[PDB]
């Protein structure tokens, strides 16, 4: 996250980080097995780790989880980047807490302007690289579909949308892949790819969650 | 699909840093600018064996994540990962044919992949994003290795971090 806040422990409960002997992706818990993220995260083996703050340590009100079930959208089309969306099945159950909770499917897509809570333990500079202890926050609005394509012209489906600040200097940026964008209580979208980290004219674009929530219901109850 | 790591069986970062690309075949070359036809300046990518291990490069995908995955596309660079010069391309030009150079412009999704290839990688490059690979190989020339499409005869190289 470029230009924006530490969260505190207990603020981003619902996030969670992907893990194969690092961490390389971000994800968000929306019940108590189940994580949404990026499609293009999916990597063999994954362990999901809950209720991290400091990615650094290894403290113990957090819980390490394996993933029993990675299913990427079917749909997923690693050309043109639509369809990026992934469901994790956990192998068991997270404990919920303070720091472990999980975030809704919205009932409607969010409009232009709306503030939303982006979250992650990516890079924090635009130009070279600086990567956080404890995740970070950044507070950005939804932009119009028509700015989106207009900022990306020919790359922009219907399945995506942006979030962020033309003029530049707060984005999601590298590491924040597969992690949240909250806005009125409900997940909306999942960090997905941009031009740059907050660079001027080039906001960050999100898989459209709300696209989704009739087949990631139905997954879950097939699953 | 999988994950493109380095010399040190570390994962290949997303624009962060810089590796070499080091040949097994050619063993005493590495990646430097030549002139290519009737230019002033050296736009064309070679592996030059007088110039080892040669100039690095950075591996960039518009993704938000800092892997690098052998299914990604990826823009190849020299230089800083911001700036927007040393950017590679394929280039039709006699006498080397769909030669790799440099321009000073970066498009979003790069034309390039990674792949593993028999003991090391090699790198492809896709004319359309639907479309099948062309392994980059080399055309010896003015004694030095251009860069440039040969399919079927890839260079194929171990990515060793500048650290």
């Amino acid at each position: 996250i470029v230009g924006g806040y530490t969260c505190g422990a207990n603020t981003v409960p619902y996030q969670v980080s992907l893990n194969s002997g690092y961490h390389f992706c971000g994800g968000s818990l929306i019940n108590s097995q189940w994580v949404v993220s990026a499609a293009h995260c999916y990597k063999s083996g994954i362990q999901v780790r809950l209720g991290e703050d400091n990615i650094n340590v290894v403290e113990g009100n957090e819980q390490f989880i394996s993933a029993s079930k990675s299913i990427v959208h079917p749909s997923y089309n690693s050309n043109t980047l639509n369809n990026d969306i992934m469901l994790i099945k956990l192998k068991s159950a997270a404990s919920l807490n303070s720091r472990v909770a999980s975030i809704s499917l919205p009932t409607s897509c969010a409009s232009a302007g709306t503030q939303c809570l982006i979250s992650g333990w990516g890079n924090t500079k635009s130009s070279g690289t600086s990567y956080p202890d404890v995740l970070k926050c950044l507070k950005a609005p939804i932009l119009s579909d028509s700015s989106c394509k207009s900022a990306y012209p020919g790359q922009i489906t219907s399945n995506m949308f942006c979030a962020g600040y033309l003029e530049g200097g707060k984005d999601s940026c590298q590491g924040d892949s597969g992690g949240p964008v909250v806005c009125s209580g409900k997940l909306q979208g999942i960090v997905s790819w941009g031009s740059g980290c907050a660079q001027k004219n080039k906001p960050g674009v999100y898989t459209k969650v709300c696209n989704y929530v009739s087949w990631i219901k139905q997954t879950i109850a097939s699953n | 699909s999988s994950v493109v790591v380095d010399t040190n069986g570390q994962p290949v970062s997303n624009g962060a840093d810089a590796y070499y690309l080091v040949p097994v075949s050619h063993g005493h070359a590495g990646l430097a600018l030549a002139k290519i036809g009737n230019e002033a300046e050296p736009r064309a990518v070679v592996l030059d064996p007088h110039h080892r291990p040669g100039l690095p490069v950075r591996f960039e995908s518009p993704l938000m994540i800092n892997i690098i995955k052998e299914s990604y596309f990826l823009n190849i660079k020299f230089g800083p990962s911001s700036s927007d010069s040393g950017v590679w391309d394929v280039i039709q030009q006699d006498p080397i044919g769909l030669a790799v150079k440099v321009t000073d412009t970066k498009s979003l999704l790069g034309p390039f992949k990674v792949e593993k290839e028999g003991e090391g990688y090699k790198i492809v490059y896709y004319p359309e994003r639907g479309q099948t690979g062309l392994d980059i190989g080399l055309v010896h020339r003015n004694d030095k290795y251009y860069l440039a499409v040969k399919d079927g005869e890839p260079c194929v190289f171990k990515i060793r971090k500048a650290t």
